[PDB]
């Protein structure tokens, strides 16, 4: 099948205009696993197939690139992502990143301690998240809205982010937000896309590409969790890692992108269909100051 | 892996305290960060970019790093770990002990390749 040599799936206008109850998410093939190349961890494939489909979205990619990671560590002690990060980013972007545990990387910054301690001073360009609280796990009830690192994040959007710049923040049949949903509607364009590496997971990147500031489309984050279950529950998705077999354009195109600062007043029709399509960013070019408070 | 990190945290030569471990039959430091290739590169030591050739395997340079595994004082002089942000490049026969072919080959002063592992300046 020619979806199987794509990085994964994402999830198309189809779903995204239905109306359905939330229901339980029930995978053909749950938890079965893929192996991978002798010694590569299973997220090496996830990051790299996320990278590889942000490789075709409007990614503003300016110089001095401002990243910041969170949920970059693991039980071993090591940053398989941020790894795949540094090899997909350009040679001058600035990737901050940050778990509760302790770990080592090859980011440029490095905070320890839950995220709401990281104090970022200055807009970031892109922000990765692949947070999950274990706790998630503990399946008591019925499946609602969630709070935990959600809450940061949602702020960060609002305050943290340039214009134009996008996030890529996972999400799951039970870690989700409806406030993060509703978030997409302030971005060019949204989706939520699957790796085929980990297709048989719930997992999903909750993708906002190019940040508007103002709601462009109007978003019930409830009900859009439940057209992204109705699409996992309607789409076979075959666990795969074909695409990572032709790596020779996997580095992130340096696009150049131009960062201006501009007052509000002065957005106008330009200003923001350059946005939309990847071609600027707006925020301060300053020098970025992200460290953990107290 | 918990037991030799912390053998090379009793010890004045973390260097030679793991290489010892490992050369009398102790298991390498496992979950060193392979990346995925194109086996394209210039095959050089250290880079700021994946550069295996057909004949090597790249790997994070933090997570081949000794001192960055063990979280120990890194014995540059200038305390700026050399691995570190950078991807380091590892002879395909050596995957089985990153962490103890780092510690045991130096890449020369003209050219960027390991000593012995793509250095020609002989
Ligand atoms: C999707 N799903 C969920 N459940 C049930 O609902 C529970 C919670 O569902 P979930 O939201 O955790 O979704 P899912 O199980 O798909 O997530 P998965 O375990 O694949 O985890 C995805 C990513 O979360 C992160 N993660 C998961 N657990 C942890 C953890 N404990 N600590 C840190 N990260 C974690 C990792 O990145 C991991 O790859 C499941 O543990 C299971 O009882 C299912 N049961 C069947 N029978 N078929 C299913 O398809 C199914
Ligand atoms: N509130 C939080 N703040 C920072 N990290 C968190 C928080 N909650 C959960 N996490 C992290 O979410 C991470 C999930 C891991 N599976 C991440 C894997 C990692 N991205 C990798 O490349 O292997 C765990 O390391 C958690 O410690
Ligand atoms: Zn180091
Ligand atoms: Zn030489």
């Amino acid at each position: 099948a020619s979806a199987d040599w794509k990085p994964g799936h994402a999830m198309p206008s189809l779903f995204k205009v239905q109306n359905v109850n939330l229901e339980r998410c029930e995978l053909a093939n749950y938890k079965q696993s893929i192996p991978m190349p002798r010694g590569v961890h299973m997220n090496i494939a996830k990051y790299m197939q996320l990278c590889q489909y942000l490789n075709t979205c409007t990614l503003a990619v300016p110089a001095n690139m401002r990243v910041i990671h969170f949920g970059a560590g693991s039980d071993k002690g090591i940053a398989p992502g941020t790894s795949v990060l540094r090899q997909w980013l350009p040679t001058d972007a600035i990737i901050i990143d940050n778990d509760l545990n302790e770990f080592v990387s090859d980011a440029d910054i490095t905070l320890f301690g839950d995220c709401v301690t990281v104090r970022v001073g200055q807009q970031v360009d892109l922000v990765i998240s692949d947070m999950y609280d274990p706790t998630t796990k503990n399946v008591t009830g019925s499946n609602e809205s969630k709070a935990l690192f959600f809450t940061y994040l949602c702020n960060l959007i609002n305050n943290n982010l340039a214009l134009g710049g996008s996030v890529a923040i996972k999400i799951t049949e039970h870690s989700w937000s409806v406030e993060l949903y509703e978030l997409m509607g302030k971005f060019a364009w949204w989706t939520v896309f699957c790796t085929n590496a980990n297709a048989s997971s719930s997992e999903g990147f909750l993708l906002g590409i190019n940040y508007l500031g103002t709601i462009k489309e109007n978003i019930d984050g409830g009900a859009m969790h439940a057209n992204y279950i109705f699409w996992r529950n309607s789409t076979p998705m075959n666990l795969s890692t074909y695409s990572l077999f032709d790596l020779s354009k996997f580095q992130l195109k340096l696009k150049g992108t131009p960062v201006l600062q501009l007052k509000e007043s002065q957005i106008n029709e330009l200003v923001i269909s350059l946005l939309s399509q990847g071609k600027l960013l707006i925020r301060d070019n300053d020098t970025l100051s992200v460290s953990t408070d107290v | 892996n918990s037991s030799v990190l912390s053998l090379v945290n009793f010890t004045v030569d973390p260097q030679k305290a793991y290489l010892d471990f490992v050369n009398a039959g102790g298991a390498p430091l496992t979950n060193c960060v392979k990346m995925l290739t194109p086996k394209t590169g210039t095959g050089i030591a250290i880079s700021v970019k994946p550069e295996s050739t057909a004949d090597q395997e790249t790997y994070g340079g933090a997570s081949v790093c000794l001192y960055c595994r063990a979280h120990i004082e890194h014995p540059d002089v200038s305390g700026v770990c050399k691995y570190k942000g950078k991807f380091v490049q590892i002879p395909a026969q050596c995957v089985r002990d990153p962490v103890g072919f780092c510690l045991s080959n130096t890449p020369c002063n003209v050219c960027q390749y390991w000593i012995g592992y793509g250095c020609n300046c002989d």
